[PDB]
């Protein structure tokens, strides 16, 4: 896809190219969009040892080359557009890579003539900024699940990720307070499973 | 009256109050029982089980029999009933009685047999009176006696665990179901005297005032109702 007429298009003026190193981490560069077209094409560069990715500080530097069918513009702030990359190394897609090595079992599963869906259930707590209490120290109760009141306390939290996703065209379809204090769920329509992981990453 | 005295003499404070912690083993105040004669035997002592005589079973009959209202005698406050029947404590058991029934050298029952010659009464706690204590204990001892009064089976469990294994009566649940117990007990009732029905008149007046206090795991657990 053309990122660069998409930017003018769409009005986006900077884009994440961003992976995901071993740990989990989102690593990302921030470029303005008068640069996407050769970074699209060539990747952007990065010192691989300083992620988790258990490389050597002497390593030529990884090349992270954005999937442009991952484009996501944030829905809180459209200016800018995310993009899941794969990490390349010497020329190669860099096995070390957890979106890689994902790509690589697909890969020898699809040749097999069977595809992966699958669905995410991302739980999550909300706390104070400092991390010592959850969010609403009105959530006290023994069996808080599915509580309609903590649930609406938080409405404008979850109702705007929800619209975000719908959106999108995740297909969300439901969310609510799950079973510890200060916890929520929001859930969306399974797919492809690069796609779901790709989305997985985005919603956290 | 000693240790409150020597106690505050050191800056520290005694209480003897039955259950002053919910998670910890409360206070206690157990009787070791016997009855002599003039000459200077214990009728207790005797060749039946665990060296003791029939008429010790049969004083025991009487503990048993009467059980329900002694209770409001020898464990005379609302705090009372937090000792009784209580969840287990963090040094892994209460210690005190939940049922109606005794054991041998057995710390689980409402009576131990300790030893030839005697019985343990592990029913009172702290709070109870000093003379109407042993004065209930007696009355409903010797009616035992009187009677000859079958204290039941032994039972050489730990029920705290096993209490489920076995059909036994529980004891009283709380001060007035206590006192109903003592006011329908006649033995008890007259051996008391007088002091019976006043003392049930007090502890009905504390139970009214009790009963209308807001406690705070009233308002955490119901202000959301
Ligand atoms: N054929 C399928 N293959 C893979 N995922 C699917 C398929 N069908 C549905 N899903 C997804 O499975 C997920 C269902 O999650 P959820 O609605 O939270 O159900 P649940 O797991 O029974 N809830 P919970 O009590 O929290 O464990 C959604 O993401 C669905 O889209
Ligand atoms: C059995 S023990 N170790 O003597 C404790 C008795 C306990 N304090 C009680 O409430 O009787
Ligand atoms: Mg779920
Ligand atoms: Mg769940
Ligand atoms: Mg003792």
């Amino acid at each position: 896809t053309d990122l660069a007429s998409i930017a003018r298009e769409k009005g986006i003026e900077f884009f994440l190219i961003s992976f995901t190193d071993l740990l989990g981490v989102q690593r990302a560069k921030l470029v303005p969009a008068r640069a996407i077209a050769d970074m699209a094409v060539n990747g952007a560069g990065f010192a691989g040892f300083a992620a988790w990715l258990d490389m050597s500080p002497a390593d030529a530097d990884i090349l992270a080359i954005p999937d442009p069918e991952s484009l996501i513009q944030l829905p809180w702030k459209p200016s800018v557009g995310w993009l899941a990359a794969d990490v390349h190394f010497e020329g190669r897609p860099f096995p070390k890579a957890p979106r890689v090595a994902l790509k690589s079992v697909l890969a020898r599963a699809a040749g097999k003539d069977m595809h992966l869906k699958h669905g995410v259930e991302c739980e999550f707590f909300l706390i104070q900024p400092d991390g010592s209490a959850i969010s609403d120290p009105a959530d006290t109760q023994a069996k808080p699940c599915y509580d309609q009141d903590a649930l609406m306390r938080r409405f404008d939290v979850i109702a705007e990720i929800c619209s975000y996703m719908v959106d999108l065209g995740w297909g969300p379809y439901q969310n609510d307070h799950e079973d510890a204090n200060g916890q929520f769920e929001m859930n969306w329509d399974y797919a492809d499973a690069l796609v779901t992981a790709d989305r997985h990453a985005f919603f956290k | 009256f000693m240790v409150k005295s020597v106690a505050e003499r050191h800056g520290l404070r005694a209480t003897f109050m039955p259950k002053p912690f919910a998670h910890l083993t409360g206070n206690g105040c157990h009787t070791h029982l016997s009855m002599w004669t003039a000459a200077g035997d214990n009728l207790f002592e005797g060749d039946g089980e665990l060296g003791l005589s029939p008429t010790a079973y049969a004083f025991l009959g009487g503990l048993i029999g009467h059980a329900k209202g002694l209770t409001a005698v020898v464990n005379p406050t609302v705090n009372s009933y937090k000792r009784l029947n209580a969840p287990v404590t963090v040094s892994g058991a209460t210690w005190s009685p939940n049922t109606i029934t005794y054991g041998g050298n057995n710390r689980t029952h409402m009576v131990r047999i300790p030893d030839a010659g005697r019985l343990e009464l592990r029913l009172p706690d702290g709070a109870a009176n000093p003379y109407l204590m042993p004065a209930a204990i007696l009355a409903a001892g010797l009616d035992g006696i009187e009677t000859q009064a079958d204290p039941g089976q032994r039972l050489d469990i730990d029920m705290y665990v096993e209490g489920h294994s076995v059909e036994a009566e529980q004891l009283p649940l709380n001060l007035l179901d206590a006192v109903r117990a003592l006011e329908a007990d006649e033995v008890l009732a007259g051996g008391l005297g007088a002091a019976a029905a006043a003392f049930a008149k007090f502890k009905r007046a504390e139970w009214a005032d009790y009963k209308s206090q807001l406690t705070e795991w009233e308002r955490r657990t119901t202000l959301d109702c």
